[PDB]
RNA sequence: AAUUGAAGAGUUUGAUCAUGGCUCAGAUUGAACGCUGGCGGCAGGCCUAACACAUGCAAGUCGAACGGUAACAGGAAGAAGCUUGCUUCUUUGCUGACGAGUGGCGGACGGGUGAGUAAUGUCUGGGAAACUGCCUGAUGGAGGGGGAUAACUACUGGAAACGGUAGCUAAUACCGCAUAACGUCGCAAGACCAAAGAGGGGGACCUUCGGGCCUCUUGCCAUCGGAUGUGCCCAGAUGGGAUUAGCUAGUAGGUGGGGUAACGGCUCACCUAGGCGACGAUCCCUAGCUGGUCUGAGAGGAUGACCAGCCACACUGGAACUGAGACACGGUCCAGACUCCUACGGGAGGCAGCAGUGGGGAAUAUUGCACAAUGGGCGCAAGCCUGAUGCAGCCAUGCCGCGUGUAUGAAGAAGGCCUUCGGGUUGUAAAGUACUUUCAGCGGGGAGGAAGGGAGUAAAGUUAAUACCUUUGCUCAUUGACGUUACCCGCAGAAGAAGCACCGGCUAACUCCGUGCCAGCAGCCGCGGUAAUACGGAGGGUGCAAGCGUUAAUCGGAAUUACUGGGCGUAAAGCGCACGCAGGCGGUUUGUUAAGUCAGAUGUGAAAUCCCCGGGCUCAACCUGGGAACUGCAUCUGAUACUGGCAA
RNA sequence: GCCCGGAUAGCUCAGUCGGUAGAGCAGGGGAUUGAAAAUCCCCGUGUCCUUGGUUCGAUUCCGAGUCCGGGCACCA
């Protein structure tokens, strides 16, 4: 399911920062970034149109950690929704629980956030949830059970988001590893640089 | 011979029962005249638990619908006053 | 008539095999192949890359 | 086949013997009428008709004749005798 | 399935060994005949035990026929083996199951080199007991000749470690007892009571990991495939998974049927000699010689070093020495495998009657263990006899 | 709120634009094969031989219908040993019950397969010459007798299968008599037509001491209904070939007779000479059909396994019987073929029921558990039967969910690889280190699916009755195949859990070594005849993921069959030309019709499946509430511009 | 389980009925042609499938297995 491999090599391929190895230190800087996706990173590519359509597809998946069969189903749901597909797809990719937990400091890295949901530590409205792909409905909450509370990892990892931006569509309490969710994200509110446009063209064919 | 019985639909270990009006000679899920209400046996306590469109059911009783005691148990469950 | 793939086979006039579709476009009138990994027409000798085709198993050693 | 439901077989056999007998006696009185109508015996055909009336209707009441078939046997045959007489 | 087996008496494996035309099959019909006149149900005849057109035409045995009975002492299993030179392979398959062999000796000929091979193969398969029944006793009166015949049987067994001087040689007539004689039946009943005295109930180790020698395969029309063999070690019951281990690429199946000659036994413990049902296995894949084991505890061992007592022309082996590269047959009681004779530096060619040890590489892998006594046959003559010392 | 919906590329030629085929990128599948392999959830699993099949089970029930009782547990009289009432135990259908038999009911249901069938079938919508066990409403009856037979005995045939002969006895079995009506026939008159009783309780009365007698429950008979299913008719629709153009003579229709529940050539007798056919009749080949499923922007194309409806079939062909209903899967008879048993005369069997076997094949499962839930049969009921069904097993077969770990770690090592031997890469990757513990594995807790029912209990209807039966609450003991459950807890420890395809262009992603048009590659154009980003290996990288690929098959791309939406001067193609029937189309005006057309309404379009908004499994797939839709058809009422009809 | 025919130079195969392994093509060279093919000329490169003997010497005669193709028998 998971990539479970060298999660910085992905950032060197896409060229963009993905916060995969976000953890404790701010910026990576020790991987000879942008010029070495592999053994022949010296080759300035042609990067054709099919490539620019596909590189966009992989990048978004590489950020949230989704698989093709799973990611395509998110596109299938995005088409039937009202409004605009390019926006609702970014809504579903954001509505993932491990993505929600990532926006709360819990799980300094998106992978760790997936593990935290994996080990029954994450709970919504008094209901334990193991599925990291749990679709979060608007106006909910989040917290941590008494068992795996402040287990030496939640503390250190929570410090990271304290230095980050801490977006609008949600609110953290941090009194007992406490959180609370609100309305669903807007396109202008999320990521601020992505171009989902290329993705819609890819799944058309 | 008309009769009012259940249907047993849903999934494995999560039953459901379309209380229906059918001919007794059919199968459990076979040919029927009309489904009238339903029943969910796993409906402990929530917004929706059981529905029986009583008025149309009683119409078939005058016709000669032999109600099975299981269904009759539900009629005794969703009583005129209870 | 079916083309036998791989570098080296082990057939002897009877050897029961399995046929799979596909043309060769190199031999006149050949519209089939022989499955390398199925019956008697076994796997090709020492192939690492792409061993699903050519029927080599995973090397224990 | 050897089955405990073999009784239905032998019972149908036993029922057939009673059925072959009763159905045959009914038909003779009907055939008795046709022997009369061809002769022109307007009274005898009436005699044969009135004689076979209680026996043909009895078969209809005993779950053998479909109580409409027997009625039809009365009707058309009556239509013949009053046409002759 | 008919008539589920009822656990009443402890099981015993027995049967005939010996020279051609010596009434082994007639004795088999005669033994249970006297026992049919004592207890239970049996007494099959000449027409029943012999099954093939080839057999009842020239009075021979081509397939090892089996018969069952039980005295008021134990439960028994009789194994009727042939005695012809080219059918020695068959009697060895019968030798793999018998807890106690029984030598059938005609009063006329007596101890033969062919009878010598039926005895020698008994020690090399693990059987320690042989009760010798002298058949055709009603044909001899000249005892001085017959007493010299009986003592030659004992010392030949004594030559091959069977305590023959301690062995009660049973004398009697099988012909009359099979037809209903009250006189020679007790002569047959001699071996019967001695069967309850000389051959007891051995060490039935039912608490070991399951392993079973493949005797032959009998595909049941309507049920599926039934392999045959006595339980070497361990226990089986319907609802236990096993494997198909040996010669070919090893596969798996499930124990779903055990019959003690039509008698349905739920749990076939160690020593129980029956037919075992296989699930989803064809006639072709499984074969004579492999073994059924516990799910993955017996790997396909290929090579082993063995201590082999090389015989001479006087002891049944070759008459001329043979070099490095000899390719004989190796009887692993049911597993006939050809192997390489890897000679140690010191023995260039194997003289008739050597005390040596060589390393053998099998052409078909099989379950192997240190201490496995196996005889060596080639050209009709059992050319050698060894016991596994080292497994490579 | 209820379809927000359409991508191209490669390849002719020196080069271009066209025309134009071939091929590919995607989604999908009852999938098969190679490789690898952790769990779970929900579905699927003989599309090949409608080939043949051992064994077990798949359809039985009612003593509250009857004669009886062969058994098992009591009661009774008696017998025996001896603990003289502790035991043994012969008689005995007298209770509880129940084999074998008579009889009622079910066996026509449900489950399985798609051989046949191109229209006797199916779907849609109307229609009348129909029938309807069981359920139920209303109206009434429910009198009185007779003769048999099985079971059971005796003899007897046959190896058995299976009978035969003479007597015994019963009924809710059979059969008259009687009695009949808004029932049948008929113009009416008149004539004629039915049957079944049992069981519980009980004060008084009556006891030839069976019981009569009263009440209650259920059933029986007749009739009209309702409801339900089934049968039939008509219209349209319902594959390819015209290199099949004519076919048919009980055939087309009529008059009379018969037959069916029912109209009818369904079947006869005679008369008439017609009836069908280019808007494809016959004939051949193929094929179950439909709601649907797959693809598609749609229109369509293909297909129609699972769920469901309808039809046909049940070893091959044929017929009939009983029955409300079959021309009948575990029914009969006959012929045949193939197995099986035989005392050789003569018989028995039918897995296209669940499992399983052989065999066919590329390929598809366990000789599992329970009747707990639901449903069906029977029964007053409890219960008895249930391979329907509910589960479980097996297979990655599909779909969906999750894990196989996280943070940190620059000596930026080793080993490998490339090298301009400068170094880069492998690579924060690993080691080490600090944390974590989902699912497995082991030891403990623990829902829900269960409603009823049974006994007792109190009250209430009914009744002469605090009796019996019905109904409503209460209590006790309980009913779970799954099941070592869903879920929860603890435990130890990164601990058991990553492969597969590809890297010339198409199409995401590269170098080196080795083989030299050899070995080989391949979907398309092609590469390799010493320097290969294309072959084989190594390193790295790319895609996908418990799956990855290849093959087969459907659609798409294919506007390369063009209705939406193509062409014909030369690209493939205007008949050589004209006449002209069927057929199609048609100037202008007024009036009318309202057939086509348009609107609105109602009936219907089965449910589920697809779609919109929600609910419930930790979520999801899945199940599910309501709605929309089901693009259609029929009928009625209006509009009547336009087209057609009619009249001038 | 039993009974047959076969394993021969790289390939395709003849020869035995105890005498020291052959043929076609192959591969290479020469002659040759504007080039090629072809033709003629020269040779086994063999554990006669493996293994033991009877023997002066075994492809051979046999006894036995290993593999391949084909046929038949027994049915826990
Ligand atoms: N006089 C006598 N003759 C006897 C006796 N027992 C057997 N015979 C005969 O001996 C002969 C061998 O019978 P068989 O049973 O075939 O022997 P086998 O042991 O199977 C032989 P093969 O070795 O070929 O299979 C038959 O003729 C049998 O009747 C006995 O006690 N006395």
């Amino acid at each position: 399911a998971r990539y479970l491999g060298p999660k910085l090599k992905l950032s060197r391929r896409e060229g963009t920062d993905l916060f995969l190895k976000s953890g404790v230190r701010a910026i990576d800087t020790k991987c000879k970034i942008e010029q070495a996706p592999g053994q022949h990173g010296a080759r300035k590519p042609r990067l054709s149109d099919y490539g620019v359509q596909l590189r966009e597809k992989q990048k978004v998946r590489r950020i949230y950690g989704v698989l093709e069969r799973q990611f395509r189903n998110y596109y299938k749901e995005a088409a039937r929704l009202k409004g605009n597909t390019g926006e609702n797809l970014l809504a579903l990719l954001e509505g993932r629980l491990d993505n929600v937990v990532y926006r709360m400091g819990f799980g300094a890295t998106r992978a760790e956030a997936r593990q935290l949901v994996s080990h029954k530590a994450i709970m919504v409205n008094g209901r334990v949830v193991n599925i990291a792909s749990y679709q979060v409905s608007p106006n909910d909450v989040v917290s941590i059970r008494e068992k795996a509370k402040k287990q030496s990892r939640v503390k250190a990892a929570l410090e990271l988001a304290e230095q980050r931006e801490k977006p609008t569509w949600l609110e953290v309490d941090a009194g007992k590893m406490e959180g609370t969710f609100k309305r669903k994200p807007e396109r202008s509110d999320l990521s601020a640089d992505i171009n989902e446009h290329l993705i819609v063209e890819l799944y058309s064919k | 011979m008309v009769t009012i019985r259940l249907a047993r639909h849903g999934a494995k270990k999560r039953p459901f029962y379309q209380v229906v009006v059918a001919d007794s000679r059919n199968a459990r899920n076979g040919r029927f005249i009309e489904r009238v209400g339903f029943f969910n046996p796993i409906a402990s306590e929530k917004e929706e638990g059981t529905r029986l469109d009583l008025d149309r059911i009683a119409h078939w009783v005058g016709q000669g619908a032999t109600i099975s005691d299981r269904v009759a148990a539900l009629i005794k469950e969703v009583n005129k006053a209870a | 008539t079916s083309y036998i793939g791989g570098e080296g086979h082990n057939l002897q006039e009877h050897s029961v095999i399995l046929i799979r579709g596909g043309r060769v476009k190199d031999l006149p009138g050949v519209r089939y192949h022989t499955v390398r990994g199925a019956l008697d027409c076994s796997g090709v000798k020492d192939r690492k890359q792409a061993r699903s085709k050519y029927g080599v198993k995973r090397p224990k050693a | 086949n050897i089955k405990s439901a073999k009784k239905r077989a032998i019972q149908s056999e036993k029922a057939r013997k009673h059925n072959a007998s009763r159905r045959s006696m009914m038909r003779t009185f009907i055939k008795k009428v046709y022997a009369a109508i061809e002769a022109g015996d307007k009274a005898a055909a009436q005699k044969a008709f009135n004689e076979m009336q209680p026996i043909v209707d009895r078969q209809a009441a005993k779950g053998l004749i479909h109580k409409n078939k027997a009625a039809r046997h009365k009707a058309n045959l009556t239509a013949q005798i009053n046409k002759l007489a | 399935s008919k008539e589920k087996f009822e656990r009443t008496k402890p099981h015993v494996n027995v049967g005939t060994i010996g020279h051609v035309d010596h009434g082994k099959t007639t004795l088999t019909a005669a033994i249970t005949t006297v026992l049919a006149k004592t207890y239970g149900g049996a007494a099959r005849a000449f027409d029943q035990i012999d099954n093939a057109p080839e057999e009842k035409a020239r009075g021979i045995t081509i397939n090892t026929s089996h018969v069952e009975y039980d005295t008021p002492t134990r439960h028994y299993a009789h194994v009727d083996c042939p005695g012809h030179a080219d059918y020695v392979k068959n009697m060895i398959t019968g030798a793999a199951q018998m807890d106690g062999a029984i030598l059938v000796v005609a009063a006329t000929d007596g101890p033969m080199p062919q009878t010598r091979e039926h005895i020698l193969l008994g020690r090399q398969v693990g059987v320690p007991y042989i009760i010798v029944f002298l058949n055709k006793c009603d044909m001899v009166d000249d005892e001085e000749l017959l007493e010299l015949v009986e003592m030659e049987v004992r010392e030949l067994l004594s030559q091959y470690d069977f305590p023959g001087d301690d062995t009660p040689i049973v004398r009697g007539s099988a012909l009359k007892a099979l037809e209903g004689d009250a006189e020679w039946e007790a002569k047959i009943l001699e071996l019967a009571g001695f069967l309850d005295s000389y051959i007891p109930e051995p060490e039935r180790a039912i608490d070991k990991p399951f392993l079973l020698p493949i005797e032959d395969v009998f595909s049941i029309s309507g049920r599926g495939t039934v392999v045959t063999g006595r339980v070497e070690r361990g226990i089986i019951k319907v609802g236990e998974e096993v494997e198909i281990v040996g010669i070919k690429e090893t596969q798996k199946s499930t124990c779903t049927g055990v019959e003690m000659f039509r008698k349905l036994l739920d749990e076939g413990r160690a020593g129980e000699n029956v037919g075992v049902l296989l699930r989803g296995i064809k006639r072709e894949e499984i074969e004579r010689g492999q073994v059924l084991a516990k799910p993955g505890t017996i790997k396909p061992h290929t090579k082993f070093e063995s201590e082999v007592y090389i015989l001479s022309k006087d002891e049944g082996g070759r008459h001329t020495p043979f070099f490095k590269g000899y390719r004989p047959q190796f009887y692993f009681r049911t597993t006939d495998v050809t192997g390489t004779i890897e000679l140690p530096e010191g023995v260039e060619m194997v003289m008739p009657g050597d005390n040596i040890k060589m390393v053998v590489t099998l052409i078909h892998p099989i379950a192997m263990d240190d201490g496995l006594r196996f005889a060596i046959r080639e050209g009709g003559r059992t050319v050698g006899a060894g016991v596994v010392a080292k497994v490579l």
